[PDB]
């Protein structure tokens, strides 16, 4: 179950999760530090909160029956956690459960 | 020939609905309009409304909108074709509403335009408890 | 300056009436959206949904039943109930707030659009312990 | 009728520029051979009207080579390439495909 | 060409030309199809669900996904194949919840070929020698009564069929003001005919975007059913502007008010009831045709003294034009999102 | 419109076989004939042959028979009749033969001749290591 995400510092994460789109979406990634709380990272399909770091870029809801991606670059030590990621289909119900767990680990 | 049956009359309850289908034959039912005149006592005649029955184009006299329907139901076969069906639907009954109504159709002829009529149904008469 | 603290039993035996509480900071019950997620160990989160005041009180079809939210407006607390612990109920829960949003993407006179929801802040939660 | 719509009717136009005069018909001008019969008129305050063009694009006898006109249909559009001032006053639209004919409102070059 | 000192009684309502032309158009109409595919082997039992939709309880889906046995090009062997229908083709016969087509009870149905189209063309009526066609020429002239200014000619001008029961589309303009006619306007049996000079502009559309998918029903057979739905399942529509439309009601009942005395009351309403494709109106937007809710336009009331409306439509997939006993015609469902532009010119 | 899309360009070995589709669409396939033609660089042009599609009657040049071979396909349906293929097959490959090819159709004026050409193909790359 958890995807081995193994990348090199520096260079470029590509996380995908969730099933391959159907309508217009709306994704929601997370992230879990071990031992921590959970966090939002990003809240629409390509835009970030106030006060959270750059560097995740997020693809754009329009494209029709693809999967959920997740663009990241120059990742470090502690950016090491586990991932979700959360869609919002307009065609399927509503989700009442996250996606499964891709877990990012640093070189 | 041309001919037109109604149903019987009925004792209605005050404030229900009523139903009439009036059943013409012996023309192509889909060419000419069908009307609806009522007689009340010491009142004279009272127009009510038309019906097309080619696409149920209808049309109701204004003191008497929200109240009365109408429907209708063609022949659909390749041998008997002349047969039609109108139904009127009317509703909010009162006590002055006891009177008789007919199923009308204009005049074949062609000079004769939309209002004269020729033929009639023989007539219900509906009376309200 | 938001935070949140979950509290339970703890120890909690099979077949028991199981309730929590959450005490908030800087923002009162009234103001906001709020919701509970469970997450089991080594698993992914569960949402088990949302409330708020005046009629903002749906709640999951999973368990739909058992499950019974609940507001402090005089002690300023987000509490929660459920009913008949069994012994897959062993994870870590979060009392949470909750922003809204709406997508829209055909006409808006056509109901062509749908609200979506996202945590912003978290709790630090309480491993209930379902056992003998 | 087949009554012209003249756009624009004001043009103050500066001496060594361009004037562009459309007119719009009801409908086609289309003789009953295929040869259209256009006209566009001068007009200074105090001369008769006198003609520039009579055809789509075949002009007066003395006109010089900065008037032409141009379009389909419709639409047909004067175009002076170089403005003097002979050019300003009124000039006007006129049809030639069947009878009564209609002149349009009149199109006044300024300065 | 021209003629003068000359004056002509006309009518439109006791004219001949228009009663062959109805007739006309329907015998060409009919001929356009006789070449193409019966759909005696498809009037089956459905299995039927609801497409993949978020649904509630209240509101209501428009889509069926449908199920069903099928022959092959070889006679023994069988296929099971499916495909999308709307909810205004299928009746449910009788747990299970299984349909059949709306039109199997009555008629045997025609598949249109794909290869014609339905747009329409420019046709020019013309006399025969010995005889000749009048027009009149006149600006102000309500259709009926004597023309004073008259003018001969080979051939009409352009002349487009087009198809819709309210608000024309592609029509002749008015000259310079908007006109009324009528037979007779203290009757109501007939019809006016309102004619108004500046065409407003109507955008149709349809965002959903489809598939077509052949189906082999025997020996040069082709059964082209709807594939799958790609992006938001969405709802037809069509816009108009807001404000052409408040001036263009603004000058008929100026229009209006000459026939019934200056302090009158006229106010607007919708349709009355009756059919489909009387209560609505309808069109054929490059081959598809459209049944479209008219309650948007028609609310009104007028006193004696950035925007826009959207309406939305739904597609019916056979017609069944002109009421005839014995007829049909299943339409070919077509790729892409569609729309056209059209000119509301007059009304009925 | 007349529209002819070949393939792609391509990089083959030496002594191989090499096919080449060119796909016509806009008019009546079953018509007109489809000419190949190739463009060497500093040579000029150089013809190859012709089809005709009603039968696939073919004719090639000289000096380059037992080395190509033409098919084609038609459309058969009362739909769309207007698609056709034509595929060219080019085998005895040699390091001269990397060039670019075109597909062409007659000029479809009644008075235009056999040879002079109105539509081209996009020109496909042939290239041999
Ligand atoms: C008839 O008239 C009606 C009434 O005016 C018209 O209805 C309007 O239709 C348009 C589009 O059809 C609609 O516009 C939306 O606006 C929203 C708010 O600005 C946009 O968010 C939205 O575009 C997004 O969604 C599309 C589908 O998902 C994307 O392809 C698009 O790129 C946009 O997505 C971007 O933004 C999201 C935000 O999260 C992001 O996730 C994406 O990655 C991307 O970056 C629509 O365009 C109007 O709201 C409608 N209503 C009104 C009142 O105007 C109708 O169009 C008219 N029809 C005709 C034929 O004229
Ligand atoms: C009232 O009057 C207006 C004015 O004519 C009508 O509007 C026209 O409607 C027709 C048919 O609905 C439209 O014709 C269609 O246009 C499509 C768009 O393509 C245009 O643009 C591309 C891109 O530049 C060009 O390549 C192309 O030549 C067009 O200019 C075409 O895609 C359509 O072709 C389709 O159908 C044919 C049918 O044989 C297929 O074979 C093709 O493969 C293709 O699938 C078609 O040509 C026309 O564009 C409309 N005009 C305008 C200005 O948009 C209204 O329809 C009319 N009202 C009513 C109710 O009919
Ligand atoms: C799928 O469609 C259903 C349609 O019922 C959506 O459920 C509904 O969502 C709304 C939120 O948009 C819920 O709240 C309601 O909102 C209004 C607006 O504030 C409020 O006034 C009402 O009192 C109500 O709270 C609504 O309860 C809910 N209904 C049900 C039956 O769940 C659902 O969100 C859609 N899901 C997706 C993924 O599209
Ligand atoms: C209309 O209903 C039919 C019912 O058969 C739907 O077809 C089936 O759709 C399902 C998905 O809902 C397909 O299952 C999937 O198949 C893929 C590949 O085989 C697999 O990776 C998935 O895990 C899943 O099993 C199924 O293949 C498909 N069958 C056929 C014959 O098409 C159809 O999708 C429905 N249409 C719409 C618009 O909902
Ligand atoms: C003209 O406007 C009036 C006013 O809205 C329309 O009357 C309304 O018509 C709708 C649909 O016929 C009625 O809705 C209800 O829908 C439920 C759905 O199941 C049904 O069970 C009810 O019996 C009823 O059909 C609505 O009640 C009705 N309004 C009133 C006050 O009765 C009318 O439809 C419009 N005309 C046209 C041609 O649309
Ligand atoms: C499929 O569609 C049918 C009919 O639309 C649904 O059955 C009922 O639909 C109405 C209105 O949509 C609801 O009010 C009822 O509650 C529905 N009944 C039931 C038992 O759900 C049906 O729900 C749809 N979905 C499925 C999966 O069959
Ligand atoms: C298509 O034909 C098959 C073959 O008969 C149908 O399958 C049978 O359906 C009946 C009634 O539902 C069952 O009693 C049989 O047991 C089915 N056969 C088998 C082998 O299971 C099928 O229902 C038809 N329709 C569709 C949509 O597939
Ligand atoms: C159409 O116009 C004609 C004449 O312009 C009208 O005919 C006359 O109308 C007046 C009053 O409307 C009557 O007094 C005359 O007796 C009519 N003459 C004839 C020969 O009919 C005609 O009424 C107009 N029709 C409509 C519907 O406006
Ligand atoms: C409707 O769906 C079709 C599905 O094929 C879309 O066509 C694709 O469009 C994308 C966008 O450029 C192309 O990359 C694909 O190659 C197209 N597919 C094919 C088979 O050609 C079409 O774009 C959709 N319509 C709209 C308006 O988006
Ligand atoms: C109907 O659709 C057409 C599409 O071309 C509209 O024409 C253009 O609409 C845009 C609106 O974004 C304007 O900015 C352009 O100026 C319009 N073009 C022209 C030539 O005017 C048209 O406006 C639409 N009509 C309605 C009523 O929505
Ligand atoms: C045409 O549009 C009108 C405007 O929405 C529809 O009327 C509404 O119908 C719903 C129920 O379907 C009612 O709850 C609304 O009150 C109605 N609005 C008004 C202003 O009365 C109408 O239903 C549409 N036509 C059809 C055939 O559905
Ligand atoms: C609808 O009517 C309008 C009238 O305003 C037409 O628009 C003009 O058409 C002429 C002839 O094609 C053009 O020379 C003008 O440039 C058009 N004017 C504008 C503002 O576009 C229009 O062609 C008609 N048809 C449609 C489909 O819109
Ligand atoms: C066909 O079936 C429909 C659905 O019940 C029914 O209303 C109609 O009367 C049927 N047709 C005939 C001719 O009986």
């Amino acid at each position: 179950a958890p995807t081995f995400v193994s990348v090199a510092p520096g260079q470029t994460a590509r996380i995908t999760c969730g099933e391959e789109s159907l309508g217009s979406r709306s994704v929601i990634w997370y992230q879990q530090r071990p031992g921590q709380a959970p966090s939002l990272i990003i809240y629409n399909n390509n835009d970030r909160p106030s006060g959270i770091p750059d560097r995740f870029s997020g693809s754009p809801g329009s494209t029709f029956g693809t999967t959920a991606t997740l663009t990241i670059t120059s990742v470090e030590a502690g950016d090491e956690a586990d991932y979700y990621c959360h869609i919002w289909d307009s065609r399927r119900p509503t989700n009442w459960v996250f996606g499964e767990g891709t877990t990012l680990i640093v070189l | 020939q041309v001919q037109l049956v109604q149903s019987g009359a009925v004792i209605k309850t005050p404030g229900s609905s009523v139903k009439i289908s009036c059943r013409a034959s012996g023309y192509n039912f889909r060419d000419y309009s069908i009307h609806w005149v009522r007689l009340i006592p010491d009142k004279g005649f009272e127009w009510i409304g038309w019906i097309k029955p080619l696409w149920g184009a209808v049309s109701y006299a204004r003191q008497l909108q929200g109240r009365v329907s109408m429907t209708r139901q063609l022949s659909q076969d390749p041998d008997d074709p002349d047969w039609g069906v109108a139904y009127m639907e009317f509703s909010g009954l009162t006590p002055a509403d006891t009177a008789e109504y007919f199923c009308v159709r204009r005049g074949s002829c062609d000079y004769c335009g939309d209002f004269p009529w020729q033929y009639w149904c023989q007539g219900t008469v509906v009376v309200v408890s | 300056q938001v935070h949140l603290q979950e509290s339970g039993p703890g120890l909690v035996k099979p077949s028991e009436t199981l309730s929590l509480t959450c005490n908030v900071s800087g923002t009162l019950v009234r103001d906001n959206y709020w919701s509970w997620i469970r997450q089991p160990l080594g698993k992914q989160p569960e949402w088990i949904g949302y409330v708020h005041d005046s009629g903002d009180t749906n709640y999951n079809p999973s368990l739909k039943s058992r499950v019974h939210l609940s507001l402090d407006k005089s002690k300023n607390l987000v509490s929660l109930r459920l009913t008949g612990v069994t012994a897959a109920d062993s994870a870590i829960y979060y009392c949470a707030t909750t922003k809204h949003g709406r997508r829209i993407y055909g006409v808006v006179a056509f109901k062509e659009w749908f609200t979506y929801f996202y945590m912003d802040v978290w709790g630090k939660g309480t491993s209930v312990t379902v056992s003998s | 009728g087949v009554l012209m719509t003249q756009s624009p009717l004001s043009l103050p136009v500066r001496l060594g520029d361009q004037a562009s005069i459309s007119c719009r018909s009801s409908q086609s001008i289309v003789y009953s051979n295929g040869n259209t019969y256009l006209e566009w008129y001068l007009q200074r305050p105090g001369q008769s009207p006198k003609l520039l063009i009579y055809k789509v694009s075949n002009r007066f006898s003395g006109v010089p080579d900065r008037v032409s006109g141009s379009g389909s249909g419709t639409d047909f559009t004067l175009k002076i390439s170089r403005v003097e001032a002979e050019d300003l006053g009124v000039y006007y639209c006129f049809q030639g495909s069947h009878v009564p004919y209609t002149f349009g409102g009149g199109t006044k070059l300024e300065i | 060409i021209h003629l003068e000192n000359v004056t002509e009684e006309f009518n439109m309502w006791k004219n001949n030309m228009v009663e062959q032309m109805h007739t006309d158009i329907i015998s060409l109409w009919d001929q356009s199809l006789k070449p193409c595919v019966k759909l005696t082997p498809l009037c089956v039992t459905l299995q039927c669900t609801n497409v993949t939709n978020n649904i509630t309880d209240d509101m209501r889906g428009e889509l069926k996904n449908c199920s069903f046995n099928m022959t092959t090009e070889l006679r023994d062997k069988k296929q099971k194949v499916y495909s999308l229908f709307y909810r205004l083709d299928v009746v449910q016969i009788n747990s299970n919840k299984e349909y059949r087509l709306i039109n199997c009870n009555t008629s045997a149905c025609t598949q249109a070929c794909p290869k014609v189209s339905f747009e329409p063309i420019p046709i020019h009526y013309c006399a025969p020698a010995g005889f000749a066609i009048l027009k009149c020429k006149d600006k102000k002239f309500n259709g009926t009564g004597p023309c004073p200014s008259v003018s001969t000619v080979q051939c009409t001008h352009g002349i487009k069929p087009v198809v819709s029961t309210q608000l024309l589309l592609n029509g002749s303009l008015a000259e310079e003001e908007v006109m009324i006619r009528s037979e007779n306007i203290t009757n109501n049996a007939k019809n006016i005919l309102v004619q108004f000079n500046t065409p407003v502009q109507i955008n149709c559309t349809r965002p959903n975007n489809n598939t077509r998918k052949s189906i082999r029903i025997g020996p040069g057979q082709a059964f082209y059913a709807t594939g799958d739905i790609i992006g938001d399942i969405r709802q037809a529509h069509c816009n108009v502007s807001k404000a052409t439309w408040n001036e263009t009601l603004g000058k008929v009942v100026k229009q209006l008010r000459k026939h019934f005395g200056n302090n009158t009351i006229i106010r607007f309403a919708n349709s009355s009831g009756g059919d489909l494709e009387v209560t609505t109106h309808s069109f054929n937007c490059g081959g598809e045709f459209f049944y479209c809710n008219t309650s948007g336009l028609f609310n009104s009331t007028w006193i004696s003294n950035n925007d826009s409306i959207t309406l939305p439509c739904r597609i019916k997939q056979i017609i069944n034009m002109w009421q005839r006993i014995g007829q049909c015609m299943y339409a070919p469902p077509i790729q892409g999102v569609i729309r056209c532009v059209s000119n509301i010119t007059g009304l009925i």
